[PDB]
């Protein structure tokens, strides 16, 4: 079962490339694109090698890397554009589906800021409507700039059956901090870190987690609930990394309780104590839960590349994401009082008000009906 | 009782549980405190042996009437306290029990 | 667990339980009318039965398995 | 449970900076706040190791000093600026506060005679209003001295939940008899050496008295008569002890009862003849205790620092003590009549006057109602 990813903008087509070489440098494939001397099983992310990739002037930058060898602004103005060479970009994909085996996922990167905008919202629809029985999870990214983004979110939150999230102005902080930057180049650093450990389990083998469904399915309960958000350690027992994942400074975001909780541990870590550290930790009841539903706290072995210490990364699906998406509606709302029908936006507007209100609702001992 | 310092933490955290009948209690729960109330206090520098022999009892009301440590012990040292040291030490250890809650209860409405 | 026979003789109840229900869903494209419902209804009633059954059967090795399954304590409600 | 220290005016600063000194070479903690190699329970005072301190030109003589890695004169003048320094200083408490695991208390170490001293009856009094269950023990030091003396009285009445006097005029005498002197810094030592043995059963756990609250929950009778003084034996069998702490020759304050005592022996001495003497210390009936309740002694053994012999604490209820504010207040008076509404000055008198009335009235039969 093969996942193909699919880079769009300027933000997709950068952070993909560097996801690479991220992930090719975890193998031991030189930027030739060939196996050097020097278990992992590889089949997923490569063909036999070439990655499953599907690339759409930064071109001109790749095609100028030693790597050569391994392959408008509004919405309106992307969405146009992407329905005049819908048959031409298909055949790429289609082309791309047959030689695989048993095509999967689809793996999208793109920022919702512009032509990645419109033109992934074109693909969601139409990839829906040729495939209905294909995965779809993408690595979207947060900041005229409003009305861009909640066109967007009308489309991710009935299209795509999964999601993360990764906000630069949390990211930006994080830099400052740790990193003392003040720039694009290095705070994309993280996020090749964040998105090659977010599919460690994948690549390595192991006796579950051997399938995009085996590790989202347990995440989302409901078809509404699709978002999730990320966290990431080290910046040494298993109780040291869980402590140090849920705290507040390290998550990649800028009541309220969790629904259900990954976690990945990249370590060499003794697997005695890791059932210790969760009895710990439920005692201390460091984070709080849904008080409907039966979920729990999933926690994951990995195994760190040798041709490359203890790391540990945290999948999340929280309720607080819906404050987010309100600064995004509050700011078109100005924007709406401020200036061929205008109506697109306005159902959008209605359907992303849906979405804020079933976060809402699910943080009650009754979500449920 | 002789640690004092590990038992004041303990009265602390078995209070939201004990308060309710017995009937809802189940030996299961409790262990998951005592763990992290040795680590919260200073008995987590302790011989890693002998803390694995403390546990938790459940005597057979309230919560307050059948909770009781146990620290069991078998082998060559079984032979110094020969099953009626064990019936003694509980034998004790509610007299010291109830005399620590009825003195945490006074300096609660103080 | 394979030689502790109450826990083996009942999880195996849910293990061919759940055949029977993803057929179901999957045996249909359409909603649960033709006797689907009808059926549907028997199972909650001896599988939320089998789930709490084994619920007091782990109240040595279990402490392991049901915190995970407590970690919210749902089946404290139950 | 964790014990936040605060540290007001030049005096609290010295002393408080003197209390660590002390309480750092009685653990094992080098200067650089770190530990030597060289069972005390250091979790209450240490935070993993950095003190809970709130120091409030004394600074920079303490940062200058070998221990910096270890972090007007009226009283209305000392009650406005903290006023408009409201929200700054309390940020560092609050942080402390939720950074702390559980906390018990607040140790305020500040001397009544003044800017320091109109700034702690500000602070004592927000106390109240933000958290309600955390008692307030005040280590305050008796001496336009007489205003300032009575004004803090009127909160420390009524505010304070436990307070220790110490007055110079006690101090200066065992300095020039003991000591021979003829310093600030040479009569804190002896300061110093009371607030450390204070604190002795909190960080040597014994069967009893793990807790602020198990020490004075004994002592202070009705929350009116706060008010405790202390006796230093030495400036060996436990019967020698008690009968030179008994002694009105070594307390530190210039018909009358006890209402309870407290002794804290730290030597080694032999705990089975601990219960003898308290039953000969009876029979000779070198105390009075009140009619009305039934009142006893208590005395309480702990472990002295090996890596730095008998020593003793008393800590005693005297009625006593409502002498010292007699001086006060008839100070008050002779000022009063020699010279926006000046009531408060009005209000404070009164008060204390209620206190002096309760200690009076608390040595007759009849105190009950
Ligand atoms: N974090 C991050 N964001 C990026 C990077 N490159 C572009 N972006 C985002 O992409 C948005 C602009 O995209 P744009 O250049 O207009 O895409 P284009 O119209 O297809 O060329 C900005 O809001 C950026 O936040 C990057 O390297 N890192
Ligand atoms: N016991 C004691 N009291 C002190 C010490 N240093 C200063 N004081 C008292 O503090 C008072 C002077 O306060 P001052 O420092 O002028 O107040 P500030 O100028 O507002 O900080 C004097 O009346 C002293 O009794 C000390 O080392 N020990």
């Amino acid at each position: 079962r093969e996942i193909i990813t699919l880079q769009l903008g300027q933000c997709g087509n950068q952070i993909g490339f560097e996801f690479w070489k991220q992930l090719c440098a975890e193998h031991g494939i030189s930027p030739e694109a060939i196996v050097e001397e020097f278990t992992d099983r590889k089949d997923v992310f490569f063909y036999q090698y070439i990655p499953r990739a599907v690339l759409l002037r930064v071109i001109h930058s790749i095609l100028n890397s030693p790597y050569a060898k391994l392959y408008g602004n509004n919405w309106a103005s992307g969405f146009s554009q992407g329905e005049k060479i819908h048959e031409d970009i298909f055949d790429i994909i289609d082309r791309e589906a047959d030689g695989s085996d048993s095509l999967e996922g689809f793996v999208l990167c793109h920022s919702i800021a512009g032509t990645g905008s419109g033109l992934g919202s074109y693909l969601l629809e139409r990839l829906n409507d040729r495939y209905p029985k294909k995965l779809v999870q993408t690595y979207s990214v947060f900041p005229v700039q409003p009305y861009n983004s909640l066109l967007t979110l009308k489309r991710l939150t009935q299209n795509a059956d999964c999601l993360v999230v990764l906000d630069n102005t949390a990211l930006n902080r994080i830099a400052t901090d740790r990193l003392h930057i003040q720039s694009f180049s290095q705070i994309n650093q993280l996020v090749s870190t964040i998105m090659s450990a977010s599919t460690t389990t994948l690549r390595y083998p192991g006796y579950m987690n051997n399938d995009l469904i085996g590790l989202i399915a347990s995440l989302i309960p409901t078809p509404r609930l699709h978002f999730l958000m990320t966290g990431y350690t080290p910046l040494t027992t298993v109780l040291d990394v869980m402590r140090r994942l849920l705290q507040p400074k390290n998550v990649m975001v800028s009541n309220h309780c969790y629904i259900a909780i990954l976690n990945i541990i990249q370590g060499e870590v003794d697997p005695t104590q890791v059932h210790k550290s969760l009895q710990r930790i439920r005692e201390r009841k460091l984070a709080n839960f849904i008080p409907w539903g039966p979920a729990s706290i999933q926690v994951a072995l990995s195994r760190k590349s040798p041709y490359l210490r203890v790391s540990g990364l945290m999948m999340a699906n929280h309720t607080s994401i819906s404050s987010l998406f309100e600064r995004t509606c509050r700011q078109y709302d100005k924007l709406r009082k401020r200036e061929d029908n205008f109506d697109e936006m306005d159902t959008s507007r209605e359907i992303v008000q849906q979405l804020i209100d079933e976060y809402h609702a699910a943080t009650r001992p009754d979500y449920i009906s | 009782l002789g640690q004092g310092d590990f038992i004041r933490h303990l009265m602390d955290l078995l209070k939201p549980e004990l308060v309710r009948p017995a009937t809802t209690l189940y030996q299961h729960n409790l262990t998951g405190i005592l763990e992290t109330a040795v680590r919260a206090t200073n008995a987590q520098f302790d011989s890693p042996e002998i803390l694995r022999r403390l546990d938790v009892r459940l005597l057979e009301d309230t919560g307050w009437d059948v909770f009781s440590l146990d620290y069991h012990v078998d082998g060559p040292i079984a032979t110094v306290f020969t099953r009626e040291c064990m019936s003694h030490y509980l034998r004790v250890f509610n007299f010291l029990w109830r005399a620590k809650r009825m003195e945490y209860i006074l300096t609660d409405i103080r | 667990f394979i030689l502790l026979k109450p826990v083996f003789h009942c999880l195996n109840e849910i293990l061919d339980l759940c055949h029977s229900f993803c057929s179901l869903v999957s045996q249909n494209l359409g909603p649960l009318d033709e006797r689907g419902a009808a059926q549907l209804s028997i199972l909650v009633k001896g599988f939320s039965r089998q789930s709490s059954l084994l619920f007091k059967i782990l109240s040595n090795s279990d402490l392991a398995q049901l915190l995970l399954r407590l970690d919210y304590n749902k089946y404290y409600t139950q």
